[PDB]
């Protein structure tokens, strides 16, 4: 489960830039009124 | 199923896309040296020769335009007025 | 709203009038109300149109409507283009939808690009309905390797025996 | 080999309208009090200013690309300071009586209004501007 | 590798606006202030207004500043910094206050009738460049004719080149058919 | 951006 | 990849002169100059000093794309007076005013302290 | 996908209209099959040297049987001997027609054929006046370059799709390229009086247009010094032959404001030239060129304009700072009141509606038309606030400048960072109370008012305070959504279009046709013309009262004071009286009033201007510059011959020649409204008092009518189906944002023929 | 002596203010650009590594060290490779130098350029010593080395220009400027209220006569009189970068008579 | 009495506050808070900003060189923006910064700068304005069950 | 990684300032902006380029291998 993301939950970690790193850390998802 | 040269309703303009077709044709003839209808005065270029030929009604080939119906008109590019 | 008129002089003049803007549409019923103009009512329901004043007014009104759409954006396009979409729409006496309808052409040949991992069931019907490919297609005719009966191709070629 | 306007005029006002280098010029005529006359100036080359009198002559002479010494020395004939050359894209208004027609100096404008010169200006483009102190 | 800067490349201030390098010009080439410093990077003006992006004149202008007084530009949201403070620190340094400075041309030396804002501002260097989609598949022993394309070039009436592009490779077979029933049933 | 009867 | 050779700016590649002079069709007493492996360092210059030149009628210059390293000099004069000769003396007149220039300055330099 | 490539594209300043800069590199991996032939011989025997490193060289030779020899491997790459037959496969060179086009592509002009130039550095090269068919720009795209493969197939190509060909499309009846960003701030400019320009800078400028003659044209000013003009110069790029009238606001012969514009003879003669003159406009100048000089003169037009204009926009130089978008210290002051105005009127219908004695409109609640007056108040309010900035901006201010040329940038930008942002709003209304009663926790309950509900009083160079950021996002956000959406439903939308009428074509007999062969149309667009012809034109019979109407037009030899003057006419005094020809006259009279009478009743609106074939107006505005017409001496021309010449004009201004009495009709309504348009340009007063046209000039412009005409109509073998769905998709993919339904979510309510719209609405009257 | 006038003001071993006059604007500013694309000067060109375990990357220090300004005074009396008719690179037409440096403190060691190492043979010309101006004689800090790094090299110094890349440029930077005050209007200045009072008064406002209220405008000046100042890097005298300017410059113009001639 | 150059707000008629905010450009996340000045920038700019930090080149981390990860891109002098926030402290953007302050002209030049392209300095090139490092790297093992 | 060699904008030698601009902050407590001035740093383009500059390598030398 963590090396694929079957519960895209888990993903490849960014590493382009130090913020961009930091940014995919504390990013959210929402699944599927508005 | 043909129409006498006489009663064509056609138009006596050649369309865009048969001047299209027939420099196309002709400048692939003149590419695979089939023999030419006129003077050279320089050009070596396929089209740019066919070209040639067209504004001196030089072109031997009839156009059949078709009605959708079936039935034909046959104009020859000598005939056919060519201002686009 | 401020309309244009011809004065009694002969120029145009403007000739501002009361009108009735709705929310819901009921035309055969409301048309027939006295006090009103019946020969101005209208509705950007095409369809209520085309049913009480018939396929032509249908027709005229879905061009007003498909018009106002492009015109919203302050965007022109010539008449003839969309004066072509609205007779298509109109040609068979009712209204045709655009929007893919059938699930099987809306005017190809059993040769056309083969819709469905199922393209088998598209001949089979054309077979048991003895359907006839008129090959005026792009597609059809690749599979044939002739070159369609469009644009530069939509007449043939031959050599003269006239020249001298 | 030629001339065919000649006359002074009283500068009766000098607008710039947003321009730094160009005013547009409206003076009267001394003598005739019909003859008048609009006109564009690079004033950075000529200022201008009310009340004013300057000496208005057209002429045409005196196409052939362009040099520019040599004839410095020689045909000096600009007895002048100002000098312009446009076209006529004269509007021969034919206005109620007096006729009034138009220059282009490639963008400066100018127009006269008189009617005695139905034999005086050309139709035709090439015409030059002078005008003195 | 080592990616040296080319035509084509991205780059992007920190205003949501990128651009790729569309020619690189020498230092004597390029326009210059009496002081003789000359531009790294010459964007147009044109994509200014419309973008409604006002923060990067103002980074420019904070920059400048920064740069010529040796302190770090505040440029954080909700402060109470202007663009007029700003403007007098700057005239404080001997420089007109809204950035402007006088240029001339690198070909003639002769000044230009305008003033250019001309300063500092951050840029980043995007990925995914040039030498990295120059691909080309011309083969003869996106990229792609689409739908859409066929649907252009039949509107273009070009239906022999709408015939040279779809066909496959399968050989020009030659069969016999039967003028009643329309079958390749015929024996040759 | 603008306002109602324009853009958000 | 694409990118050429930095020294082709400077250094003229087989087959190229230095300079292609061509005479002009549309004027007479005209010619056109096709300078190899040079640009605005050149050209404004020998344009500049060439209308300097009162029996010169026309010149100008102008680098058609900034990719390639050449210039065009169009040069016309009067009657009599050869083109070809105008930039000589254009060139010349050039190559004089710069030794001149040369001297004053290393003249200057010395009379400086430091 | 064979023969084609793709990559970044860069514009390019130097580049014709019609070429397309092919990096090298990729010029060598693209060929295209040359039998070899005398004519070539030598070109290709050169090239096989070369071979597949070098550039002018080839990948293969293929000899008689078949055989492909690969130059790359191949003892005898060095030693072959072409043979007339074979066929050489070479590298793409200079001039070579190739189509290059940009996806999505749902345009024909988004697909054109251009002449190759092959050039260093990756990335392909397009002149910036081909961007915008192209909807391209320079921060990223990709674009693909597809390489015809066959004779017929180039020629094709290069007499179909060549970009010269493109100029004037058929989608919306006018050029859909013209002069842009950068040429356009600098032609401006270079325009105007103030801008003159010294001997040794015009001799440069004139070198650099390259269909030059050398002619040193003389200045515009002589005196102290040799100056010419902005407009002088430019008027060199514009060709011979080439006239155009165009009144603005208060354009005077005269036009104090330099408005307008007007060029006689390839030669500007007053007006700063911007967008309405060199954009893609519909009268405007490289409208007039295609017509008048053809595809090609067109194309080198705006190659000539660029270079002219370019040089002189790098040594004047333009730019844009911060400076630009700071308004006067008072007009601040005027901008602050009349928002604070806002919220007093805002304020005061808040107190009125607190007490109870808001009336609410029919139809809609207390709350509904509250909401509805707070937002006609703040709107006001930032309108006003916007103008006083415009208003303020000087000429020197670089925001306006590229405002005044048509270059990026509008009022409701300047708007935005100069004065009052705005009001934030999500789904049509004022920010909505997320928390209970309230938009943010910052706030008290029950808060209506502007500060609260979203309204930005800030600019964007004042800044925005936190909450009015958070709203401004919240707007912000609503556009990103359905710009992802309104992309997606319209890149279906386009191809249920296309797929509905890619069958349909124009036919020999005019007639537009399906697969099938049913009848669309009998004639396509009702008038056989091809849309690309097609200008909008003034039909005047129309407007104005009738005393105006009367004394335009009528011409009664019978009455000594509405007869043709002695001096507009050769005959004019042996013709007054005469009966013979007042019956021609009449003729003539009664058919402009049915004229009149059956145009009110096709535009009951009164509307005079609507697109048809030949530009009249510029057909005489020719003549009378060809034939040098005098305004002074009387015409030579008899009623007769205006009359008759005009009445035997239409009888050959065909569109279908059946010689049955079914197409005749068709044929004489075909061209029922331009016939009515012809005569009422050619009504005998008309000609001999307004144009001045002698037998000559007159004579000479009905052959043409005739002429252009004919150019005018379709021809058989259009793809007019595909035409239309694409000149109706194409824009409903431009369409981003009272009370109704528009937009994508309309138009495919309609496409759908959905019996549930959304709002259903009758108006009647 | 008649014609193009100099009239150094400030002059020193970086700068030579100075105000040239009697002189074409395209001369002045030709001048000024060869000054910066076209005087030759020796740079590092190519380096060999045999070892290289700091924290950089070779083609990173490669980089650097091609930055390095190098001396070239006598550089005319070197030939550019190109010409020389060795095979690659001779005593003739190049300058060898060397770089070994080992972190043997434990604390962090420096590279700086005085640490190059002439290898090959300078014939008696003043050419390839690295330049140094700096307080310490330390030069140029070309890297860092942690204790047990190394970084062992060979480069090659050849004869360059700018156009060919901005190592061999001698010229740091170029004031140049002519008219401070706008008389002959070659600029049209923004403003809020107040040209005059907005725009700072440069420099040489002083050596200068203000314009006089009522006076016209001077229709016929033409652009004399400009105020340079030219900044050495180091590998030539400052004094020589104009010197050599105006002489490439002269070359130039000079190849071009010679084509004529043999043309 | 009121600096008219800075932006306007509205009163504290509060005599209720139960909180305050440590600090209002705290609303905003990572990217966001990279943004110079981001209350004078059109909303769905920042947006755009927000993405493109991501694709930026600068130092992911000082250990890179020990690291043998798929891809790689590494400025090679890597600068502080002259203009920064607040909150960039926190995240260690002067310490490993994504860019270079690059020295801009506004302005209309050759014309080849037009739809969005940069015309930039050949010789700052040189000089190594942004210059980068790139790195990718192949993996490969061997048999399995045979 | 380390102070650049030379100014990108117009080539002014830096790369040999870099040590002395760190010793004229801390031993001799000036600022940055008269610290660069008396570096000769005078035009904009050549004091942001250390003004700015990040001297990574510090960081890097602090690895073992
Ligand atoms: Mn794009
Ligand atoms: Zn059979
Ligand atoms: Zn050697
Ligand atoms: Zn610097």
């Amino acid at each position: 489960a963590l090396a694929t993301g079957n519960w895209g939950v888990s993903q490849v970690l960014n590493r382009y830039t130090y913020s961009s790193t930091l940014s995919h850390l504390r990013r959210t998802n929402t699944p599927i009124a508005k | 199923k043909a129409i006498p040269k006489d009663q064509r309703a056609t138009t006596p303009y050649m369309t865009k896309y048969e001047r299209a077709r027939i420099l196309g044709t002709r400048a692939l003839q003149i590419s695979m040296n089939a023999p030419v209808f006129v003077d050279l005065e320089g050009e070596t270029d396929p089209l740019r020769i066919a070209m040639k030929e067209l504004a001196e009604k030089k072109i031997p080939l009839v156009i059949r335009r078709y009605l959708p119906d079936g039935s034909f008109e046959d104009w020859s590019v000598e005939e056919l007025i060519v201002d686009l | 709203y401020d309309r244009k008129v011809p004065s009694p002089t002969g120029e145009y003049v403007k000739e501002p009038e009361w009108v009735l803007e709705t929310d819901g549409v009921n035309l055969s019923e409301v048309m027939t109300v006295p006090g009103i103009d019946p020969t101005r009512i209208y509705t950007n329901s095409f369809i209520d149109i085309m049913e009480v004043l018939g396929i032509e007014a249908g027709r005229a009104a879905l061009y007003k409507e498909v018009y106002n759409v492009i015109a919203s954006d302050g965007s022109y396009v010539n008449y003839r283009h969309m004066a072509l979409l609205v007779d298509v729409m109109t040609t068979q006496g009712g209204l045709t939808s655009v929007t893919r309808h059938g699930f099987n052409r809306s005017n190809t040949g059993a040769l056309m690009r083969c819709s469905f991992e199922e393209t088998v069931e598209i001949l089979f019907e054309a077979g048991a309905s003895a359907e006839l490919d008129d090959c005026r297609g792009v597609s059809e005719n690749v599979i044939l390797g002739q070159m369609a009966p469009i644009g530069t191709g939509a007449f043939d070629v031959m050599i003269d025996e006239e020249s001298l | 080999s030629n001339t065919l306007f000649d006359d002074i005029f009283q500068v009766s006002e000098v607008d710039p309208g947003r321009y730094n280098k160009v005013c547009r010029i409206e003076a009267a005529s001394t003598t005739q009090d019909q003859c008048k006359l609009t006109l564009d100036i690079n004033v950075e080359l000529f200022p201008v200013a009310a009340q004013d009198s300057l000496t208005v002559t057209i002429a045409s002479s005196l196409t052939r690309s362009w040099r520019p010494p040599q004839a410095g020395d020689r045909s000096l004939a600009d007895d002048y300071d100002y000098v312009m050359y446009g076209t006529a894209y004269k509007f021969e208004e034919v206005s109620k009586d007096l006729i009034a027609v138009y220059y282009s100096f490639g963008g400066l404008l100018m127009r006269l209004e008189g009617n005695y010169r139905n034999l005086n200006n050309l139709k035709q483009e090439n015409a030059y501007l002078l005008i003195r102190r | 590798t080592t990616k040296i800067p080319q035509i084509g490349d991205k780059f992007a201030s920190r205003h949501g606006q990128k651009g790729t390098i569309g020619i690189t010009y020498r230092r004597e080439d390029m326009p210059f202030t009496a002081e003789g410093i000359v531009p790294d990077l010459i964007i147009n003006p044109h994509a200014i207004p419309s973008r409604m992006t006002v923060a990067h004149l103002i980074e420019c202008l904070l920059s400048k500043v920064a740069a010529l007084s040796g302190n770090e530009g505040d440029a954080s949201p909700f402060t109470d910094i202007t663009v007029e403070g700003i403007s007098k620190l700057l005239r404080e340094h001997g420089y007109q206050s809204r950035g402007f400075e006088v240029m001339y041309n690198g070909h003639t030396g002769k000044k230009l009738m305008a003033q250019i804002f001309f300063g500092p501002t951050y840029y980043q260097r995007l990925r995914h460049m040039v030498d990295d989609k120059i691909h080309a598949r011309a083969r003869g022993p996106g990229l792609r004719f689409g739908e859409m394309e066929r649907d252009c070039m039949i509107a273009h009436g070009a239906a022999s080149f709408l015939k040279e592009r779809l066909m496959e490779a399968s050989d020009a077979f030659r069969v016999h058919i039967c003028g009643i029933c329309g079958l390749m049933t015929v024996i040759a | 951006i603008w306002g109602i009867g324009c853009n958000p | 990849m694409n990118a050429p050779d930095r020294f082709e700016l400077f250094l003229l590649g087989e087959g190229e002169s230095k300079l292609k002079i061509d005479p002009d069709t549309k004027a007479p007493n005209a010619v056109v100059i096709t300078f190899e492996k040079e640009d605005h360092t050149l050209g404004n210059l020998i344009r500049a000093e060439l209308l300097n030149d009162r029996k010169v009628l026309f010149a100008a210059y102008k680098v058609e794309h900034p990719f390639f390293a050449r210039f065009k000099l169009r040069i016309q004069t009067t009657e009599g007076y050869d083109p070809k000769d105008a930039l000589k003396n254009a060139c010349n007149s050039i190559i004089n005013k710069l030794g001149a220039l040369k001297t004053n300055f290393e003249t200057e330099w010395n009379l400086q302290t430091l | 996908v064979d023969f084609s490539a793709r990559t970044v594209i860069s514009g390019d300043p130097n580049l014709e209209l019609d070429q397309v800069g092919v990096p090298k590199s990729i010029a060598k991996t693209l060929t295209y099959p040359e039998v070899v032939t005398p004519y070539n011989i030598d070109r290709l025997t050169q090239l096989v040297r070369n071979g597949p490193n070098e550039h002018p060289g080839a990948k293969y030779v293929i000899r008689d049987s078949g055989d492909r020899i690969d130059l790359r491997y191949s003892k005898r790459a060095g030693d072959i001997q072409l043979q007339y037959g074979w066929k050489v496969e070479r590298h793409i060179m200079d001039n070579d027609p190739v189509l290059f086009n940009r996806q999505p592509s749902l345009h024909k002009m988004s697909m054109m054929a251009h002449r190759v130039k092959v050039i260093p550095y990756s990335t392909f090269r397009l002149n910036l006046s081909v961007t915008s068919p192209y909807n391209a720009d320079f921060d990223g795209d990709e674009m693909n370059l597809h390489v015809p493969q066959s004779e017929e197939t180039r020629a094709e190509l290069s007499q179909l799709c060549a970009v010269p060909l493109q100029i004037v499309s058929p989608q919306s009846n006018k050029p859909c390229m013209g002069i842009v960003q950068d040429t356009l701030c600098g032609i401006r400019k270079l325009t105007l009086r103030d801008t003159f320009i010294e001997l040794d800078q015009v001799l440069n400028m004139l070198y650099w247009v390259p269909d030059w003659d050398g002619v040193i044209p003389t200045p515009a000013i002589i005196k102290p010094k040799p100056l010419w003009s902005g407009k002088q110069i430019l008027s060199v790029a514009i060709p011979n032959g080439i006239h155009l009238q165009r009144f603005d606001e208060g354009t005077t012969l005269l036009s104090p404001k330099d408005n307008g514009m007007l060029i006689i003879d390839g030669q500007i003669i007053f007006g700063v030239v911007e967008k309405k003159t060199v954009g893609s406009s519909n009268g405007g100048l490289i409208h007039v060129v295609t017509r008048e000089k053809g595809p090609q003169v067109c194309a080198k037009l705006f190659g000539n304009i660029q270079k002219v204009v370019n040089f002189w926009l790098l040594h004047n130089g333009f730019s844009t700072g911060i400076g630009d978008t700071i308004a006067d210290g008072p007009t601040m002051r005027e901008i602050t009141e009349t928002i604070a105005e806002a919220k007093k009127k805002v304020l005061d219908v808040t107190k009125e509606a607190q007490a109870n004695l808001l009336t609410a409109k029919h139809g809609m609640t207390l709350r509904e038309s509250f909401e509805d007056n707070v937002v006609r108040f703040l709107n006001e309010a930032r309108d006003k606030a916007g103008r006083l900035a415009e208003v303020n901006l000087k000429d020197l201010n670089n925001v306006k400048q590229m405002v005044m040329a048509g270059s990026k940038g509008s009022f409701i930008n300047i708007a935005q960072m100069s004065a009052c942002v705005g009001q934030q709003s999500v789904e049509g209304k004022r920010i909505a109370f997320g928390f209970v009663d309230r938009t943010l926790p910052h706030f008290s309950k029950d808060d209506y008012s502007p500060e609260s509900k979203g309204f930005v009083e800030n600019s964007y160079l004042r800044g925005l305070t936190p909450q009015e950021f958070f709203f401004h996002a919240m707007g912000g956000r609503e556009g990103l959504i359905d710009t992802a959406v309104k992309t997606a439903e319209t890149g279906y939308i386009q191809r249920r279009l296309v797929k509905a009428l890619e069958d349909i074509m124009v036919h020999y007999d005019n007639t537009t046709r399906n697969s099938l062969g049913n009848v669309i149309q009998f004639i396509y667009g009702e008038d056989g013309m091809d849309a690309a012809h097609i200008e909008k034109q003034s039909l005047d019979t129309i407007g104005g009262s009738d005393a105006a109407f009367e004394k335009r037009y009528r011409v009664d030899l019978l009455n000594t004071d509405h007869t043709l003057d002695p001096s507009l006419l050769e005959s004019g005094s042996e013709i007054l009286g005469d009966l013979k020809l007042q019956v021609l006259l009449d003729e003539e009279y009664k058919q402009l009033v049915k004229d009149r009478k059956f145009l009110r009743e096709v535009f009951v609106d009164g509307e005079a201007n609507w697109p048809l074939p030949v530009n009249i107006r510029r057909i005489i505005q020719n003549a009378q510059q060809t034939f040098h017409i005098d305004h002074t001496k009387p015409s030579d021309l008899t009623i007769k011959d205006i009359v008759l010449g005009v009445k035997d004009l239409q009888e050959n201004l065909l569109v279908l020649r059946g010689k049955n009495e079914i197409i005749q009709n068709a044929q004489r309504d075909a061209v029922t409204l331009f016939c009515c348009l012809l005569r009422s340009r050619l009504a005998t007063r008309r000609v001999l008092q307004e144009y001045r046209l002698t037998k000559q000039a007159f004579d000479w412009v009905l052959s043409n009518i005739e002429a252009q005409f004919l150019r005018s109509v379709v021809h058989p073998g259009e793809m007019v189906g595909v035409l239309a769905a694409q000149s109706i998709g194409e824009p409903a993919t431009q369409m981003t944002l009272k009370k109704v339904t528009s937009g994508v979510p309309r138009l495919k309510e309609i496409l759908n023929v959905a019996k549930n719209m959304k709002t259903p609405s009758l108006t009647v009257y | 002596e008649e014609g193009p006038q100099v009239k150094i003001r400030e002059a020193s071993k970086d700068n030579v203010d100075f105000i040239l006059s009697n002189v074409d604007l395209a001369m002045a500013n030709s001048l000024r650009r060869v000054m910066i694309a076209e005087i030759p000067t020796l740079a590092i060109d190519s380096v060999e590594v045999e070892t290289n375990t700091t924290v950089l990357a070779d083609e990173f220090i490669a980089h650097r060290l091609g930055l390095i300004p190098l001396q070239s005074m006598d550089i005319e009396q070197l030939e550019y490779s190109r010409d020389c008719f060795c095979e690659d690179h001779c005593d003739k037409c190049s300058v060898v130098l060397t770089l070994q440096a080992f972190g043997e403190s434990e604390s962090t060691t420096n590279v700086y350029s005085k640490d190059l190492v002439i290898v090959s043979n300078l014939m008696g010309r003043n050419i390839g010593h690295p330049i140094i101006q700096d307080k310490e004689g330390n030069g140029v800090l070309i890297c860092k080395l942690r204790k047990g790094q190394e970084l062992k090299l060979t480069c090659v110094a050849k004869k360059g220009i700018a156009k060919e890349h901005a190592k061999w440029g001698p010229a740091a930077a170029i004031e140049f400027e002519y008219d401070p005050w706008n008389k002959l209007k070659h600029t049209d200045y923004w403003y809020e209220q107040d040209s005059a009072k907005e725009w700072p008064q440069s420099k040489n406002c002083e050596y200068e006569d203000p314009p006089n209220e009522g006076d016209p405008f001077d229709y016929k000046a033409q652009a004399d009189t400009f105020y340079m100042n030219v900044e050495s890097v180091g590998s030539i005298p400052v004094d020589q970068v104009v010197v050599r300017g105006i002489d490439t410059l002269q070359k130039k113009v000079a190849s071009i008579l010679l084509a004529l001639t043999q043309m | 009495d009121v600096d008219p150059a800075k932006r306007i707000r509205v009163s504290h008629h509060a005599t209720t506050f139960t909180h305050c905010e440590i600090h209002p450009s705290m609303i905003l996340g990572v990217a966001a808070s990279i943004i110079p000045f981001p209350d004078h920038n059109q909303s769905p700019r920042n947006t755009y900003q927000s993405a493109m930090g991501k694709q930026a080149m600068g130092v992911f981390l000082t250990n890179y060189n020990v690291r043998m990860d798929t891809m790689a891109n590494i400025l090679y002098y890597p600068q502080k923006p002259l203009g920064t926030t607040r909150a960039m402290e926190y995240l260690k953007f002067r310490e490993l910064p994504a860019g270079q302050n690059a020295i801009v002209a506004i302005a209309c030049y050759s014309g080849y700068n037009q739809e969005d392209s940069m015309i930039m300095n050949q010789s700052s090139i040189d000089r190594g304005l942004f210059r980068s490092l790139f790195f990718r790297s192949y993996m490969d093992q061997e048999k399995k069950y045979g | 990684m380390i102070v650049p060699v030379r100014c990108f904008s117009c080539g002014k030698v830096v790369g040999d300032k870099w040590e002395s601009y760190l010793n004229l902050l801390q031993e001799d407590e000036l600022d940055e902006g008269t610290a660069l001035s008396r570096l000769g740093l005078k035009r904009y383009c050549c004091r942001r380029m250390i003004l700015t500059h990040v001297d990574l390598i510090e960081k890097f030398l602090r690895y073992n291998p």
